[PDB]
RNA sequence: AUCGAGAU
DNA sequence: ATCTCGATG
């Protein structure tokens, strides 16, 4: 298990890693130090030797030159020691272990390895400073994130081995995965919020900035496209700009639900050859969606082309917002002095709900739901009642944050954060739980020792009333306490008891590959599949269509 | 519940109906009973539907409950992976566990079944019964640090 | 451990102005706030520089040898 | 002179206890709306009142600015780190000589500080500098 | 066993596993100072010239596909049809 | 450790022009200068200026990367006009309107108290 | 080298849809009653308002970097304020006896209906739209 | 050739679906030239989408379900982790058995 | 990082003039990314940060001890008897440029540590070294110029790629290597280099 | 005079608050950039160190020397050290300073800035004096002792320019601000529901105009006008600060433009 | 070094919960993450 | 090699 | 349940 089907091995490194979005998305910032360490046996040849002896002539410590040279005798030339280091002629059918450089393949990894996503090829490029750096948008694949997350590098040392990383193994081979066949890498944070904000209709770019940003394409066919407004001043809108980094030939229709060809809600979305039409570009037109743009301008251009893409739409967007700017205050969680009223009294019309069910169930008068406890159903009533009391407290808040409260902001674009945590930050926190029911009694029949016995009241049970922002009070904590410890120990309970699974389901499973013959079976031969999947057709290469012929009217299938 | 059917016109339509949800199970008796659609009648318990309905059946509940756990957290799988499973857990004409009691006594090559739960165990009873191990296994290959049955190796390089 | 020269991110010298500070609290009475302005910090990250700067300095010097 | 009891979990079963003294038994008698929202006195029977809330807290959490307005198991990551923070562990640090000690330059007492960094010697020990911080996207980096 | 030059089923297509590795095992000979059988327009890396040796199907390699029974068909590169 | 010494950013390494000119392929009459050692200080000035003269079509820059003391500047000009000229007529401009403020404040500062 | 349509209008509502840089306008025609129009309008730039009088033009000119002025030595088809230029994406029978045209001018939309447009708003790129006094 | 007939049908149902007479004449107005590329294109982008003998898909389908595995957590039923864990384990011992009839 | 179990590692560092400033002059030490503030609910780190302001410009003792009557109102009521906006946002100039920045951001000090855990701590690296005696495998740990330890997990990945040939490579040539004699009938390590 | 133009309101003896009008935006700003960190000044890149007995760690107290304002008023007029053709320093690109002070009294024996002395023969000019603004006379507190501690110091003041470290800052704080009241409309204000008592009021609207509301938005407006205030640290006095700035910018425009005579 | 002397282990139904009865006693919030999470508290 | 403390 | 560290006979 451990010594030989999982080796410790040579030509490896390992470094703390952060995000650098001036980097094309196949690409691996590797540090110098590293790249002065690990290394590369090339063999000299006609075609390299005035390149190749310039490094051996370097030396091994300025970056871009070698350690030990080998000959034919297969002697070892220590190129950092040796009296002939200055020297030596390099003699065809020899070997020059050299500086990984600019432009080599190697396979970049984050633990756990899970898919074949967590190991993929990258294309080097070596720069100061000692971190990994790496593209935004291949983080998802990865499971990666800047807190100090660390991550390995092995370097192919075969001809053979370094084509099998470029051509299998490639990043931009595995955008578009075969696992759930859509693309697994979108785009994210900062550069999402703005390939939105961008976008709106309101969102006006005049000719400084656009001159810069055209620029800022490394495609750009260097041709400034007209602007939309012409009159008093000669305007270009967001929508135009990211409109240049869109190549050509692709295609994009969405509609959501109230969309129209006119989208008064600039919903959906409309894309007619690398132009944006209407609509704002968020997650569900630019992000790891399946309808998604990358979805198509993989398929439809290229791996390459949208390799490249997503570094062009970054750093346009990236650009624009660096200028425009963005934050996040606690005026972001306030909200309006009326509604902090509606919602305080929101939440107490539900306490008399359970007040009453609860006063209505002492007098034996609760009916019993076919097939559980009184108990149970008086459970079920309250805990429904203040569940839907959070909610519409929070509905109520989701009203008030306007559309330029940076939470709510982010929310649209789809960047970071959902409605609980606006009803959680702003409105009411909620009811805590542990093991599914409100809070147990650990004492004897109360929940603490502020409380009298049998006491089956909200407060008393674990609800917190309060938000995140007012403050919660001495009991409300230590019970929301209870909540996140269940949180925290599944949490690192689900990552044992998954990392079992995702090693037996492997085990069984390994040895199984289509052959020759498009059936599917193991080693001894016997039959699985007899097509693989059942159409003996790869997952990456398939797409969520309508079959027009299942649906509507007899007339309006024949009309 | 509420379910999805044809209108006589053509359009698909809103036809809500009334099932019945149980706690605890004997297929064996239920289906046999008036006013029942034993043509429909479904159990979670996968293993309850084989022992009744053959292996067929067995496999296609195995793989409906294992998307009901992947569905219900939002998360879509592309069919095959999952029905690859399925299919494997349900070829040797019963059902295989996943654990080294379906899966690791099931004929392979001993290196193989070494690679996993019972190590020494199975290289004694592969040594006593006299194995012969193919090499045509993943792990094994790996073992003994050659080109693996594998995308680039599974052709050979000729001339 | 002793003020620090120049302030990290204004830049402003504010070393120069710690024994003033501590005359001004200590001697005519006057709330720290004041004594900030009165030394002419006037921004706040210069002033969070001095009403900070803990001079633990006077604890190891209290050390023999 | 009885001000005062120790109890333990098996006594606390047979208790009633204030969490303010204040606020929780003085007669029975608006509200500033951006205050929370506590309780009420629905008791009568208090045989001993808690000294102050903020000790159901261990020393590293009291650490910790505001954490009632704060999803709790933050809080807990917090109190693993605050354990992982570089400042003065003692004044002589000069004259002791262990394996590995770190120490910061320019040790900095908190701007927003809680009531029990008194007796846990906080201000006077630091770990952690007072930095003017912005929240913005910037150059994305 | 054997196989005719005739009763093949056997994708006539490449796979881009056969691909990777003809590329590689070229791609290695190149590197060895063996013989190139193009003109190099202007290329010193020896995959980017196994990649125009091929595209040009002007390379000598013979795929041998195995059937899991125990039989194989034989396909030159030049036969086998470059798509992807 | 891998820290590049700061000095590199304002000093040139060796056989590295402040000013190296290519022609930029895509466009006609159009010209990319690359500013060796020099950051937005410069090339934000420089583009500005570049762009009041009114026989100028285009122009604009961008670091390609802030650990690098480096930036590219893209001028496109009218038929007629070459850059390198635009480039200097703009650079002058400058120089003056400088000249001119060093001496305004230099005035305005001397009839003050304190 | 022409125009391709001409109209006064007059405005109905003026609709600032969660936006303070744009209006979308339905405004209808003087003249034909079969006819009105949709209309993204930049009403900071030009501002625009109740029971208003405009005109319109649609145009094929007076396709290259744009450059700019020079040109307050030149032709402008600019006797018009407001001025913007659009590709155009869908020709819509509302069937009939009448038709649509759907102008996008980078996000500010525009819809038209009648039914001379015919032989008169081609199917393409070109899309200048001047809105004057 | 009746796998062949059999891998293909779900795929034509569409292909002629989108693919009628009046469909292609009337809703899409097509042109001979354009149509018989629209024909030629789809039978490459069909051929391309096959599965390339190598592919070792028993990998592939553990790791694709063994990955959203490690990703679940937090109407009474056993579900998400444990349920997995009973699945797999083909559970004779289960949790939430449950009958649903029609 | 801060305080409320929101960690970070730098990303880079700018030069004064290149930071955003305040219309006071002032620039930020730190700037932390807004995104990481909705989905882990920190809503004391930005109170900490209003009280922080307040409590260094009047030079007065932040208190934010737990349970209190202290409020984000009652900061911010002070916060503007001092001058500036009440939920400490401040207008800030894009300093590459000078240009205003379309929003207004916030700004203020907020307590943050350093932790242990740098980067040339961590930052090993090996190309071929040292073996371990038993087995003829790199060693554990960069303490010794160690090995990266390519496991039975990331082995599962380059089947899935089909990489064969660098599975080998990785598994052979790299770490454990070694040539051995074999009888041809009695299938054995149990023959004899008489080599030479 | 013709274009950019200044109008000084208050000045000091390290503030000059002043109106610059009548330039691009683009300008304003690239004066900030070099005047915070571009122009020269002497501070001390080199501690040879003798004996240090104190409470303190020797790089500790180094650094500390580094960022110890020094005049700079003759710096112009100094070399770089990497320039002049004398092995490491001499007097002609380097200053040289000694520190010694030796715990005697019991009371707690303090060491000043003040107490650095000058050794290179300075050739007359104006340079590398510790600078004290202090009032009691003592310039920053470099370090305290006891009894009976050492120090026995050798700085080594050389040229140098923020951007290589930041002891080479001759410029502390740069107020700017353009268009007090929006309107250009550069930035779009975060309200809860006036925009107007919610945001303040800068002292910066008294010396414009208001926008009688009903007025459209000025749709071609740009900007002139940019009120600043260099705060010097002492190095070099106010003036001279955004002096030499518009200086050393228009120097090194200066190079860009005969860098192509030379090409 | 303080909360390093005021811990608590314990070796091995439920008892990494927070419970009830911790109130007061045992820190809600103090305690390692994963591995032995919940059976290791502070006072 | 036994052992506990940490990063994910 | 990939990594670093310390301790220990
Ligand atoms: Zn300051
Ligand atoms: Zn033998
Ligand atoms: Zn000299």
């Amino acid at each position: 298990r451990g010594n030989l089907m999982g080796k410790r091995v040579d030509f490896s490194a390992r470094t703390v890693i952060s995000g650098d979005p001036n980097l094309e998305l196949d690409q691996v910032g590797v540090p110098k130090s590293i790249a002065k360490t690990l290394t590369y046996p090339e063999v000299v040849t006609p075609y390299n030797i005035d390149r190749l002896t310039q490094l051996v002539r370097n030396g091994p410590n300025e970056h871009p030159g070698a350690k030990y040279v080998i000959r034919d005798s297969g002697d070892r030339i220590d190129l950092r020691y040796s009296k002939r280091a200055g020297d030596i002629q390099l003699q065809y059918g020899w070997k020059v272990e050299r500086h990984i450089m600019d432009n080599d393949p190697v396979l970049f990894n984050r633990q756990p390895s899970l898919h074949k996503m967590s190991m993929m090829a990258h294309r080097v490029k070596v720069i100061p400073y000692s971190t990994f750096r790496l593209n935004l948008s291949v983080t998802s694949p990865y499971n990666a994130d800047f807190d100090g997350d660390e991550m390995n590098l092995h370097v192919p040392q075969s001809e053979e081995t370094r084509a099998e990383l470029s051509q299998l193994c490639a990043v931009p081979l595995q955008i578009v995965s075969p696992q759930s066949n859509k693309p697994c890498m979108g785009i994210v944070q900062d550069t999402l919020c703005g390939i939105r904000k961008l976008t709106l209709r309101d969102t006006f770019i005049e000719l400084d900035q656009v001159l810069n940003m055209l620029y800022w394409v490394p495609d750009w066919d260097g041709v400034i496209p007209t602007p939309a407004i012409i009159k008093p001043k000669p305007l270009w809108s967001g929508k135009q700009i990211l409109s240049v980094a869109i190549p050509n030939g692709i295609h994009l229709q969405r509609f959501d639900e109230g969309t129209t060809l006119l989208s008064p809600k600039d919903n959906g979305m409309l894309i007619i050859d690398g132009q944006i039409i209407f609509g704002v570009v968020e997650k569900k037109t630019v992000g790891s969606s399946n309808g998604g743009l990358i979805h198509v301008v993989t398929r439809e251009k290229g791996p390459q082309v949208c390799a490249k893409l997503f570094g062009n739409i970054q750093k346009v967007v990236n650009f624009w917002l660096l200028h425009n700017g963005f934050s996040t205050g606690i005026g972001d969680t306030i909200a309006d002095g009326p509604t902090m009223r509606e919602i305080t009294e929101t939440i107490a019309e539900a306490k008399k709900k359970v007040l009453d069910v609860t006063k209505e169930a002492q007098a034996n008068l609760l009916t019993a739901k076919h097939g559980m406890t009184l108990r149970e159903s008086f459970e079920d009533n309250v805990v429904r009642f203040l569940n839907e009391a959070r909610d519409k407290a929070g509905r109520l808040a989701e009203v008030n944050l306007k559309d330029l409260n940076n939470v709510k902001q982010m929310v649209m674009a789809g960047s970071k954060g959902s409605f609980i945590n606006i009803a959680q930050m702003s409105a009411c926190v909620g009811q805590q739980s542990v093991e599914g029911k409100r809070i147990a009694f650990g004492f004897v029949d109360r929940t603490l020792p502020h409380f009298s016995k049998d006491d089956y009241s909200p407060e008393s049970k674990g609800f917190v009333e309060n938000s995140y922002l007012r403050g919660l009070t001495p009991q409300e904590f230590f019970f929301h306490a209870m909540g996140g410890r269940e949180g925290l120990i599944d949490t690192a309970v689900k990552t044992a008891e998954t990392g079992y699974i995702q090693r037996r389901l492997v085990k069984a499973l390994e040895d199984i590959m289509v052959h020759y013959d498009n059936t599917t079976r193991n080693s001894l031969g016997n039959v699985i599949q007899f097509i693989y999947g059942e159409d003996g057709m790869d997952a990456a290469h398939i797409e969520k269509q309508s079959l027009d012929t299942i649906g509507g009217s007899d007339a309006a299938f024949e009309k | 519940y509420d379910r999805k059917v044809p209108s006589p016109t053509g359009e698909y339509v809103k036809e809500p109906e009334w099932v019945l949800e149980t706690d605890g199970v004997n297929l064996s008796e239920v289906m046999t009973v008036p006013g029942i659609d034993p043509t429909r009648i479904y159990t979670n318990s996968f293993i309850d539907i084989m022992e009744v309905l053959g292996i067929e059946a067995g496999r296609a509940a195995l793989y409906k409950e294992v998307y009901n756990v992947i569905a219900s957290d939002g998360s879509y799988v592309n069919y095959r992976h999952m029905a690859l499973l399925v299919d494997v857990m349900t070829t040797q004409g019963g059902l295989t566990s996943v654990t080294r009691h379906g899966f690791n006594r099931s004929n392979t090559g001993a290196l193989m079944r070494c690679s996993f739960e019972e190590t020494v165990e199975i290289l004694f009873e592969a040594g006593a019964s006299a194995e012969l191990d193919d090499c045509r296994g993943v792990s094994e290959n790996v073992i003994l640090g050659q080109m693996a049955p594998i995308g680039t190796g599974a052709f050979d390089v000729m001339i | 451990m002793i003020v620090p020269v120049r302030c990290f991110s204004c830049g402003k010298v504010v070393g120069d102005k710690w024994e003033s500070y501590l005359n001004l609290l200590q001697e005519d009475e006057l709330d720290e706030g004041t004594a900030l302005s009165r030394l002419g910090l006037k921004r706040y990250c210069c002033r969070r520089m001095i009403l900070t700067h803990v001079d633990l300095i006077e604890k190891f010097l209290r050390y023999n040898p | 002179e009885g001000l005062v009891e120790y109890i333990d979990a098996e006594e606390e079963e047979s208790i009633l206890i204030a969490m303010q003294p204040e606020d929780l038994e003085p007669a029975e008698a608006d509200v500033d709306p951006a205050k929370r929202i506590r309780v009420s006195h629905h008791a009568t029977t208090f045989t001993h009142c808690e000294i102050h809330p903020s000790m159901i807290l261990g020393v590293a959490a009291s650490i910790i600015p505001f954490p009632d307005h704060n999803q709790s198991p933050r809080n807990t990551y917090q109190s693993a780190m605050g354990k992982q923070a570089m400042g003065v562990f003692l004044t002589n640090y000069n004259v002791r000589m262990d394996t590995m000690a770190n120490i910061l330059y320019y040790p900095q007492k908190p701007l927003g500080t809680t009531r029990a960094m008194e007796y846990l010697k906080f201000r006077e020990l630091p770990a952690g500098q007072n930095a003017i911080v912005a929240i913005a996207c910037y150059s994305g980096y | 066993k054997a196989i005719p030059k005739d009763q093949r089923a056997t994708t006539p297509y490449m796979t881009k596993y056969e691909r990777a590795r003809i590329l590689g095992t070229r791609a290695l000979q190149i590197s060895m100072n063996a013989p190139v059988f193009v003109d190099l327009e202007g290329e010193t890396d020896p995959l980017r010239i196994a990649m125009k040796e091929l595209a040009e199907k002007k390379i000598p390699l013979v795929i041998r596909r195995y059937l899991p029974d125990g039989s194989f068909e034989d396909w030159s590169v030049e036969e086998l049809i470059v798509d992807l | 450790m891998n820290a590049p010494d700061r000095f590199e950013l304002f000093l040139l390494g060796e056989g590295e022009s402040k000013l190296k000119i290519d022609p930029d392929t895509k466009a006609p009459n159009a010209v990319v200068i690359t500013f060796e050692k020099e950051d937005h200080t410069l090339g934000n000035l420089i583009r500005a200026e570049l762009l009041n003269d009114r026989k100028v079509l285009f122009a604009a820059y961008k670091v390609e990367h802030p650990f690098f003391a480096r930036f590219k500047l893209r001028i496109q000009t009218t038929e007629g006009y070459d850059p390198k000229d635009a480039l200097k007529n703009a650079c002058n401009s400058i120089i003056n309107k400088l000249g001119a403020l060093k001496t305004n404040f230099e005035t305005e500062w001397n009839l003050q108290t304190l | 080298s022409n125009t391709l349509f001409d109209d006064i209008f007059q405005v109905s509502e003026v609709d600032p849809g969660r936006y303070n840089k744009v209006c979308r306008i339905e405004a209808a025609s003087t003249t034909q009653d079969q006819c009105k129009l949709t209309l993204d309008i930049n009403v900071e730039l030009f501002p625009v308002a109740a029971q208003d009088s405009l005109t319109v033009t649609i145009a094929s000119s007076l396709t290259r970097s744009w450059r700019p002025p020079q040109a307050g030595d030149r032709s402008l088809a600019d006797d018009y304020d407001y001025v913007m230029y659009g590709t155009a994406y869908k020709f819509e029978e509302v069937s009939k006896d009448l038709i649509a045209v759907y102008y996008s001018f980078g996000g500010l939309l525009m819809r038209l209906e009648g039914n001379y447009r015919n032989l008169n708003n081609l199917k393409q790129e070109n899309a200048y739209l001047l809105i004057r006094r | 050739q009746n796998a062949q007939r059999d891998a293909v049908t779900l795929f034509c149902c569409l292909l002629r679906s989108r693919l009628a007479t009046r469909r292609v004449l009337q809703e899409y107005r097509l042109t001979k030239q354009a149509f018989d590329w629209v024909l030629s294109n789809i039978e490459a982008q069909f051929l391309r989408s096959v599965v390339h003998p190598g592919e070792m898909v028993g990998v592939l389908a553990a790791q694709s379900i063994g990955e959203p595995a490690t990703q679940m957590t937090l109407k009474k039923v056993t579900s998400g982790v444990p349920r997995l864990k009973e699945i797999l384990n083909v559970a004779k011992n289960m949790k939430t058995p449950s009958l649903t009839v029609y | 990082a801060s305080r409320h179990g929101q960690k970070g590692t730098i990303g880079i560092t700018y030069r004064r003039e290149d930071m955003p400033f305040t219309a006071e002059g002032i620039v930020p030490d730190l700037i932390i990314n807004p995104h990481a503030i909705p989905s882990r609910m920190t809503v004391a780190h930005l109170i900490e940060c209003l009280l922080s302001k307040v409590a260094a410009l009047s030079g007065n003792e932040g208190d934010a001890s737990p349970f209190t009557d202290i409020t984000v109102e009652g900061i911010s009521k002070l916060l503007r008897e001092h001058g500036y906006q009440s939920r400490g946002f401040e207008v800030m100039y894009n300093g590459h440029t000078g240009k205003k920045l379309m929003a207004q951001i916030f700004f203020g000090p907020t307590y943050y540590q350093r932790l242990r855990h740098m980067v040339d701590d961590k930052i090993h690296a090996r190309a071929r070294g040292p073996m371990q005696v038993l087995t003829r495998q790199p060693v554990e740990g960069r303490s010794r110029d160690g090995g990266l330890r390519f496991g039975e997990m990331e082995r599962d990945c380059m089947i899935a790629h089909g990489a064969a040939s660098f599975l080998k490579e990785r598994l052979m040539e790299a770490s454990d290597a070694f040539r051995v004699h074999i009888c041809g009938i009695c299938g054995l390590m149990t023959v004899i280099a008489k080599l030479n | 005079e013709e274009g950019p133009q200044v109008k000084i309101r208050e000045a000091s003896k390290d503030n000059v608050d002043f109106i610059l009008s009548n330039v691009d935006l683009a300008m304003a700003n690239s004066l900030r950039r070099v005047m915070i960190a571009e122009i020269p000044t002497l501070a001390i890149d080199s501690v040879e160190v003798e004996t240090n007995t104190t409470v303190l760690a020797d790089e500790f107290i180094a650094h500390r020397l580094g960022l110890i304002p020094l005049q700079s008023m003759d710096i112009e007029q100094l070399e770089y050290s990497r320039d002049c053709f004398c092995e490491d320093h001499c007097d002609k690109c380097s200053v040289v300073l000694t520190l010694q002070a030796f715990g005697e009294s019991e009371s707690t024996t303090n060491v000043y800035s003040k107490d650095l002395v000058i050794v290179s023969n300075l050739m007359g000019r104006n340079i590398g004096h510790p600078i004290i603004q202090d009032k009691e006379g003592n310039g920053v507190l470099i370090c305290k002792l006891r009894k009976g501690q050492e120090l026995k110091l050798t700085c080594v003041a050389k040229k140098g320019i923020a951007k290589e470290h930041a002891k080479w800052g001759p410029a502390a704080a740069i107020e700017f601000e353009y268009d007090p009241w929006n309107k250009l409309k550069h930035t779009d204000y975060w309200y809860e529901q006036d925009s107007a008592k919610e945001w303040p009021q800068s002292k910066n609207c008294e010396y414009e105009d208001p926008p009688n509301e009903g007025d459209p938005f000025d749709y071609k407006a740009q900007a002139d006008t940019f009120y600043m205030n260099v705060e010097s640290v002492g190095s070099i006095p106010v003036d001279q600060v955004v002096v030499r700035g518009i200086d050393t910018l228009q120097k090194k425009v200066a190079s860009i433009l005969l860098a192509l005579t030379q090409m | 070094t303080l909360s390093h002397l005021r811990r608590t282990n314990t070796p091995i139904a439920k008892p990494r919960q927070l419970h009830n009865t911790h109130w007061g006693l045992v820190c809600p919030a103090e305690t390692p993450e994963g591995q032995a999470c919940g059976l290791v508290k502070n006072l």
